């Protein structure tokens, strides 16, 4: 069973797979190998609340229904910032224009 | 006297066309002079039992847009002899289309054909949405393939 | 109003004709020379199917009366249309060809009975209740 | 082995080399790339495709349905048209 990711912070998405029994702790050294942060200086969320490096992924809440190639799940990442931690934002995507009207039924 | 047609071979051979794909599948058999003759439509995720006979050709398309479809990870199907009293499986699947060629899927399906021009695009690609997935279009590829092996 | 039994006659006559066999109410000529140019114009149509039930026949005297009452019935078991009439009197010269090929001739006369006794009882209801032979004429001519 | 996307409003997608050469285009460009008139909507719309298509090519598997919103076809096929894929 693989899940399909979307690590996002700031303006930054990363794309990834990961198979449910990994765990978080395995998911943050694949964020370490691509922006040379350790793990303990991350913070991994699911929507809103934090996730656990004991947990799997799986325990989590990512399934491969709601974590498909087509559709990524979406992961929050945070960076220790000198002596606390990283408040969660992530900063949306461009919004597209409107539906020019050859195109609706 | 046509490359891809169905040999009139008379031998029964049982079928099951599995609509492995969340289009409606238009079944197209081609007969013994090559031309391409449409038959009963599927749902999405339904099989049917057909009766078909030994060295027949057939497509499948989507039945409102004709877009390829690939049965047993191909484009024809030859139902050979069965065995054992079991039907031959004609898996009808989705193919991996181009991130293009899906846009010219959804483009197509909303805007009008005649509302193609009104696009605010490249001109180049308002002949692609004009070039609608034709399935006699497809045989001609599909045998200069067959003559180059 | 026309005598059914020349129409048949004088059909599986020409039938016979073309494979060269021979063979022993008014009634106007218009009728013949349509229906000898409709089942020759039905069988270059459907030649697929001519040589198929040339083949699958397989006459013998008793399928005879068995094959006739079976083809005939599952021909007309939907509705009767004039199309279907012409596969009706081609089929009666497809019997009577295979029958002369194995050498059973007398089975020629039989069939010029059944397709005549046919006709009065279960189609002569529906010929008159369609301007008779005179409109078949007319939707081919 | 990764590659850096960045769409014209400065979003950085981080993808697989192996996915992003699904793209003929990419390919010559190789490290990062910049694409001055590709959204981050419609990048990383993009990106979604190349993990859609490395998985779901040569596979016996049942594929699914490729979503495209209606709002995003125009974009997203003009983006598909320059990078060939």
């Amino acid at each position: 069973m693989d899940v399909f990711l979307m690590i996002r912070r700031h303006k930054t998405t990363i794309f990834t797979d990961a198979k449910e029994s990994s765990t978080v702790f395995e998911l943050k050294r694949i964020v370490e190998g691509i922006l040379k942060r350790p793990p303990d200086e991350q913070r991994l969320y699911k929507d809103d609340q934090l996730l656990d490096d004991g947990k799997t992924l799986g325990e989590c809440g990512f399934t491969s229904q709601t974590a498909r190639p087509q559709a990524p799940a979406t992961v929050g990442l945070a960076f220790r910032a000198d002596d606390t931690f990283e408040a969660l934002c992530i900063e949306p995507f461009s919004s597209p224009p409107e539906l020019p009207d050859v195109m609706k039924p | 006297r046509p490359v891809l047609r169905s040999v009139n071979s008379r031998e029964p051979s049982q079928v099951i066309f599995c609509n492995r794909s969340p289009r409606v599948v238009l079944p197209v058999w081609l007969n013994f002079d090559g031309e391409p003759q449409p038959y009963p439509t599927l749902p999405p995720g339904t099989g049917r039992r057909i009766h078909s006979y030994r060295g027949h050709l057939w497509l499948f398309r989507d039945a409102g847009t004709h877009d390829g479809l690939l049965v047993n990870q191909t484009e024809l199907f030859v139902p050979s002899l069965n065995v054992d009293g079991q039907p031959i499986f004609a898996n009808i699947t989705l193919p991996v289309y181009t991130l293009k060629e899906r846009c010219l899927q959804v483009v197509r399906s909303l805007v009008k054909p005649e509302n193609y021009r009104r696009l605010d695009i490249v001109r180049s690609l308002y002949e692609d949405l004009e070039d609608h997935p034709n399935v006699q279009k497809d045989l001609e590829r599909l045998t200069q393939e067959r003559i180059a092996h | 109003v026309y005598d059914n039994r020349e129409i048949v006659m004088k059909y599986i006559h020409y039938k016979l004709s073309q494979r060269g066999y021979e063979w022993d109410g008014p009634v106007p000529p218009v009728v013949h020379l349509t229906l000898r140019q409709a089942g020759d114009d039905f069988s270059r149509r459907y030649r697929r199917d001519f040589a198929e039930m040339s083949s699958q026949l397989h006459l013998t005297p008793f399928t005879a009366r068995g094959r006739f009452a079976t083809v005939v019935e599952e021909l007309f078991r939907d509705g009767v249309n004039w199309g279907r009439i012409v596969a009706f009197f081609e089929f009666g010269g497809v019997m009577c060809v295979e029958s002369v090929n194995r050498e059973m001739s007398p089975l020629v006369d039989n069939i010029a009975l059944w397709m005549t006794e046919y006709l009065n009882r279960h189609l002569h209801t529906w010929i008159q209740d369609n301007g008779g032979w005179d409109a078949f004429v007319e939707l081919y001519g | 082995m990764y590659v850096k996307l960045i769409s014209s409003d400065g979003h950085e997608f981080i993808v697989k080399r192996e996915h992003a050469l699904t793209s003929g285009t990419i390919k010559a460009m190789l490290n990062e790339v910049n694409f001055r008139e590709i959204p981050s909507h419609v990048l990383s719309k993009v990106c979604m495709y190349f993990t859609y298509k490395v998985r779901y090519t040569n596979s016996s598997t049942e594929i699914p349905e490729f979503p495209i919103a209606p709002e995003i076809a125009l974009e997203l096929l003009m983006a598909a048209n320059f990078l060939d894929c």
